């Protein structure tokens, strides 16, 4: 992982930055900073591994993600909580199914266009 | 001792930013603690998702001056009535013309040479008594 | 609006303020017929009491930097003010 | 009603009631003399007393009070010994 950790960085780094073509809102907003336990006891009961960007970004930063195929299934993971939690058509739930294309699309660009 | 309350009824919420300075929003997290969010540059204003019955406390970003919000010491999200965006407008106190002239002297010298003004030897404390965030809320807390 | 400004006159000077649309006011202060006076940058000003018409809108003769006139049957420089010292510690 | 290193200065009576200390010499328990202050600093002083008066408690956005660098070491003794 030489500069596996730089390709990662944009993934997410789009991934956030990503705006809504009509809205324009970052959509991505909700799922940066997960608010706490004492402040949402039924959410980190319902869920087997909670996560959010901010952890992400921090385990990057560790570089705990051995492979992309690695970093995914994380930002999978992260849609598939909310998705539980939310209803079916509510907004955070469409949204959630929006990112999982958004870095679907992503990782494509990336891995290629820099050998 | 002074912090937000955990109702999770949201509130829009807009920043007005009409002063000259760098505002810098601070929430106040349910301990107590303070938790800064993304400066405002100083004509233009912008808009947030805060939720109802939480704090939020404005500052120069750059000096820790007292900054106004919405002519109040403080900004608490009401509820938005009818989905009207409540307004912090973000603006100046009008400081005393001690401190003002106090500000003014903390720009043009470091705090290593404070002392080597030939000036009133009480003004040193003054000087050397900065801004602060924290211990503003124990001088709020007060009864 | 509410203009702010300033008048001088050999280094005795008022503060007041008045409507962006004169000198009456002088008459009672200083117990000298108005009409005997008043001008700023060598143009006097005759027709008192119009104010903006001559320069003085709501933004130059703001309260934290007031605008200067000049008061006269004699004329005569104001005497300006003392000079500051730029102390070195600062810069 | 209204009130070179001295005072030599008019202003209303109460842009002077601003400073704490000048509210003590005149009318305790007219002219105010000054002999430290030169006439450079009483302008930025009396200039600050208008600024005060016409835009505390108004709503207004508040524009600053500005202050010269060359000017501060003088004001801020003069606002100390002001009060103010
Ligand atoms: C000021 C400013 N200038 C320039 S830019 C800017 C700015 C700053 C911050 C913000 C963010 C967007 N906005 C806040 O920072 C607000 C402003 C302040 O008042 C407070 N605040 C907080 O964010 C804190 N608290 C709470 O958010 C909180 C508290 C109680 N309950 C809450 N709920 C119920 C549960 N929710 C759901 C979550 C998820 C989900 C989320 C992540 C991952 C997976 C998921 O599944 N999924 N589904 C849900 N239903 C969320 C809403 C939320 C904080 C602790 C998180 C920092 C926007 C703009
Ligand atoms: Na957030």
């Amino acid at each position: 992982p030489p500069n596996l950790t730089k390709k990662m960085k944009k993934i997410v780094d789009a991934v956030i930055k990503y705006k809504d073509s009509s809205s324009g809102r970052q959509l991505s907003e909700v799922f940066i900073q997960l608010p706490s336990r004492k402040e949402l006891p039924e959410y980190y009961e319902l869920i087997r591994k909670p996560v959010d960007f901010k952890k992400i970004k921090e385990r990057i930063r560790n570089h705990k993600y051995r492979s992309l195929n690695d970093l995914e299934k994380d930002v999978m993971l992260l849609c598939q909580n909310a998705q539980t939690f939310n209803l079916e058509g509510s907004l955070i739930y469409e949204d959630s199914i929006v990112l999982q294309s958004v870095f679907t699309s992503v990782r494509q660009k990336i891995e290629k266009e820099d050998d | 001792v002074l912090r937000s309350v955990n109702s999770r009824e949201p509130s829009q919420v807009i920043f007005c930013n009409r002063s000259p300075r760098v505002v810098l929003p601070v929430w106040l997290n349910f301990d107590g603690e303070p938790q800064p969010y993304p400066t405002l540059p100083p004509g233009t204003g912008r808009r947030i998702h805060s939720y109802r019955g939480h704090l939020w406390l404005f500052r120069d970003a750059g000096t820790h001056d007292g900054l106004l919000v919405n002519q109040t010491e403080l900004f608490v999200p009401s509820l938005n009535v009818d989905g009207q965006p409540i307004f912090a407008n973000i603006t100046l106190p009008v400081y005393t013309l001690k401190e003002r002239c106090l500000q003014v002297v903390r720009s043009l010298v470091k705090p290593e040479n404070y002392r080597r003004l030939d000036i009133v030897r009480s003004l040193y404390e003054d000087l050397e008594d900065h801004p602060n965030v924290q211990k503003d809320l124990e001088r709020l807390t007060q009864e | 609006m509410d203009v702010f400004l300033m008048i001088r006159r050999h280094k005795t000077t008022i503060f007041t303020d008045a409507k962006e649309s004169l000198k009456r006011i002088v008459e009672g202060i200083l117990k000298r017929p108005p009409d005997e006076q008043l001008y700023k940058d060598d143009q006097l000003l005759d027709d008192g009491k119009t104010l903006g018409e001559c320069g003085f809108t709501s933004q130059t003769a703001r309260p934290q930097a007031p605008a200067t006139v000049g008061l006269a049957f004699e004329a005569l420089c104001i005497e300006p003010f003392s000079s500051p010292p730029e102390l070195p510690d600062v810069m | 009603m209204y009130v070179s290193d001295g005072h030599e200065f008019i202003v209303k009576r109460e842009h002077a009631l601003t400073s704490g200390t000048i509210k003590a010499m005149l009318s305790g328990p007219n002219e105010v003399n000054f002999r430290e202050i030169p006439s450079h600093v009483l302008s930025k002083v009396c200039m600050y007393f208008t600024y005060k008066v016409r835009y505390t408690n108004s709503s207004t956005e508040i524009p600053e009070f500005p202050i010269a660098p060359e000017i501060a070491l003088e004001l801020l003794m003069a606002a100390n010994f002001l009060d103010c």
